[PDB]
DNA sequence: ACAGGATAAAGAGAGAAATTGAGCCGAGCTTAAGACCTCCTTTACCTTTTCA
């Protein structure tokens, strides 16, 4: 019998979210055992997208330039690895950028369908010089964790919605020996972290519900 | 059976995060028909 | 060390004083209910002003 409360909430300029939590009060060990069950299952069994696989027009190889366009394959590489999507159907979507002529080349250009959302409407992904034209397709799935890899240049994807956790235990003795927990969420806004928090405590609340009424 | 119980506890224990994260009184007392007096006071 | 001698300063003996506490009482004191007299309020109806 505890009560959670979020102490504290900030959305980040990066779109990226924040929330810490005060769950009091546990019983001895159980301040531990709480966090880090959360920590795991948040950092590693919650579902979210990221851009999978992507087509440039120009090139084949990673190492590869494209002319006009001050970054390189994998510069825009990298800086499409943590471009921030979130979808809405199981299905995997693909989006299509085809920006020309002097611009600076950010999220908003990538024309998902419907179903996609970009959380950063402005992250940087390049900047084209006069003349030149940026054709691009990606790719976004729903997957798990971060994920490296062994026509469309494959990627480390980082499904992750949940950017760090951390959690500290206190000790709120009134006068036994009591713990309180502070957990710290970031998150990439995708989710905000009251929903990543719902999400994980009900991944753990489906693993432990079997184990209770047989053995 | 300490199985069980042990899932129990942890049930009952992320069971609480999982989904938490009269018009008369408003009357004035001019309504209240006292006395000119009683209301005065 | 031990014996004798001189002395003053500190105990025992008693009653008489002064307190003292103890019972046994009724005088002082408190409690509660009811009645009961000033002071005040507010009304209903006026009279008495200043003015168009």
């Amino acid at each position: 019998t505890f009560q959670v409360e979020c102490v504290e909430s900030r959305t980040e300029a990066d779109q990226g979210q924040y929330g810490r939590f005060s769950i009091e009060p546990l019983a001895r060990g159980q301040g531990t055992t709480v966090g880090n069950a959360l920590r795991r299952v948040l950092l590693s069994n919650l579902e979210g997208t990221a851009v999978t696989a992507v087509r440039i027009g120009g090139v084949n190889h990673e190492f590869a330039t494209i002319p006009g366009v001050r970054e390189d394959v994998l510069d825009i590489l990298l800086n499409v690895r943590e471009l921030v999507v979130h979808a809405h159907s199981p299905q995997p979507q693909i989006g299509r950028l085809r920006v020309v002529g002097p611009a600076t080349v950010t999220a908003a250009d990538v024309d998902f369908g419907p179903e996609v959302e970009v959380i950063n409407p402005n992250h940087y992904i390049a900047s084209l010089s006069e003349g030149a034209t940026l054709e691009m397709e990606l790719k976004v799935e729903w997957g798990t964790g971060y994920r490296a890899i062994d026509d469309f240049l494959q990627l480390d994807a980082v499904f992750m919605p949940v950017r760090r956790v951390n959690y500290s235990v206190e000790d709120a003795r009134v006068g036994t020996a009591i713990d309180r927990l502070v957990l710290e969420v970031w998150t990439n806004g995708s989710l905000s972290p009251q929903e990543a928090l719902s999400q994980a405590a009900s991944c753990l609340v489906a693993l432990f519900e079997p184990l209770k009424n047989v053995s | 059976e300490a199985l069980s119980q042990a899932a129990s506890c942890l049930v009952a224990l992320f069971e609480p995060l999982k989904n938490v994260s009269t018009p008369e009184s408003q009357t004035p007392i001019e309504d209240l028909q006292l006395s000119v007096r009683a209301y005065n006071c």
